[PDB]
């Protein structure tokens, strides 16, 4: 099973965005379809519900009148519109999929962040080096940044850690590895960083020290 | 509109069983079969641990079982292990076709292995200097339990200094990053820098020098 979002991103207070999500491995139009939502601090709220067939739709009571879902049974896609957004609409939302009367699939959720700030892209410096070698990934805004590093070839040792929000209003956080020592001249360390709500990726590779 | 009511925290020990209550009204847990629960580690979008009351999807450890009497549901959890730690919601559909959750528990499961902190500390990359500016990293792994205190100094006298909450890594233990930020001058004033991490009765020091 497969729930793939977008959209999402910054957006003005005041202002809009569709969600989608599109659907695989599971006969779409045999289930009803929800939306969720939570916010960095706090938790789980539903949001939305759109029946089988899009003839019926149910809303969380601090989202009527501004939030539609719709859904496509032939493209196996689910959307969510959000109008009128204020800060408080900033949350992670996931689409979710309905077993019967709960909530067996839940999709990786996308970031939605309302505010008057512009969007900027991360400017990537290397941690250079058991060594321990890294990448930090510093003001950009808004959250999220994904990193994998090789490509997502190289799973042991990374653990990227939680972002920082700095006075100046930018976020910056870091992503480190453990390596054998013995393989600094041999092996290549590249980390992918990915910034989508200004879509921009960078590539940065890591290097020994000078 | 009024969320479904849990504990937000529960403290137990390995190998103990422990119960969260969720607390509702007539129109949700009291008249239907549609109570759910999930569980969040940090990081990742909820799963499903329990539907229809009482019901347990495959693949979910059967220490974990629901019920629910009147108005008020159930879950418990038999012979806590290390990877219970996360946080639980509630969840019921309600008269009028929608579902609420509940406000969340948070679960720390305590008498785990004590593991010290390894600290390890990065000048600023030579090409963020290049840039005119100084971040020093420092980054702490593989601690448990969970409290740590990050100082740091120049030289030796006390220090813009942002720290992250620790965060699961999680297999057993913690992790947090703290960031001092410099202008270059100032890296090139002092001889050297130090990160103090204090956590239990031990503090781990680490330094660097331009």
């Amino acid at each position: 099973v497969q729930l793939v979002e977008s959209g999402g991103g910054l957006v003005q207070p005041g202002g809009s965005l569709r969600l989608s999500c599109a659907a695989s491995g599971f006969t779409f139009s045999t289930y009803g379809m929800s939306w969720v939502r939570q916010a960095p601090g706090k938790g789980l709220e539903w949001v939305s519900y759109i029946s089988i067939s899009g003839g019926s739709t149910y809303y969380t009571d601090s989202v009527k009148g501004r939030f539609t879902i719709s859904r496509d049974n032939s493209k196996n896609t689910l959307s969510l519109q959000i109008n009128s957004l204020r800060p408080e609409d900033t949350a992670v939302y996931y689409c979710a999929k309905e077993g019967w009367a709960y909530f067996d699939y839940w999709g990786q959720g996308v970031l939605v962040t309302v505010s008057g700030a512009s969007t900027k892209g991360p400017s990537v410096f290397p941690l250079a080096p058991t060594a321990a070698l890294g990448c930090l990934v510093k003001d950009y805004f808004p959250e999220p940044v994904t990193v994998s590093w090789n490509s997502g070839a190289l799973t042991s040792g990374v653990h990227t850690f939680p972002a920082v929000l700095q006075s100046s209003g930018l976020y910056s956080l870091s992503s480190v590895v453990t390596v054998p020592s013995s393989s600094l001249g041999t092996q290549t360390y590249i980390c992918n960083v990915n910034h989508k709500p200004s879509n921009t990726k960078v590539d940065k590779r890591v290097e020994p020290k000078s | 509109q009024s969320a479904l009511t849990q504990p937000p925290s529960v403290s137990k020990s390995l190998g103990q069983s422990v119960t969260i209550s969720c607390t509702g009204t007539n129109s949700d847990i009291g008249d239907y079969n549609g109570v759910s629960w999930y569980q969040q580690h940090s990081g990742t979008a909820p799963r499903l641990l329990i539907y229809d009351v009482s019901k347990r999807p495959s693949g979910v450890s059967d220490r974990f079982s629901g019920s629910k009497s009147g108005n008020t549901a159930s879950l418990t959890i038999s012979g806590l292990q290390a990877e219970d730690e996360a946080d639980y919601y509630c969840c019921s559909y309600r008269t009028g076709g929608t579902y609420i959750f509940g406000t969340g528990t948070r679960l720390t499961v305590l008498g785990q292995p004590k593991g010290a902190p390894s600290v390890t500390l990065f000048p600023p990359s030579s090409e963020e200097l290049q840039a005119n500016k100084a971040t020093l990293v420092c980054l702490i792994s593989d601690f448990y339990p969970g409290a740590v205190t990050v100082a740091w100094k120049a030289d030796s006298s006390p220090v813009g200094v942002e720290t992250t909450t620790p965060s699961k890594q999680s297999n057993n233990k913690y992790a947090a990053s703290s960031y001092l930020s410099l202008t270059p001058e100032q890296w090139k004033s002092h001889r050297s820098y130090s990160c103090q991490v204090t956590h239990e009765g031990s503090t781990v020091e680490k330094t660097v020098a331009p």
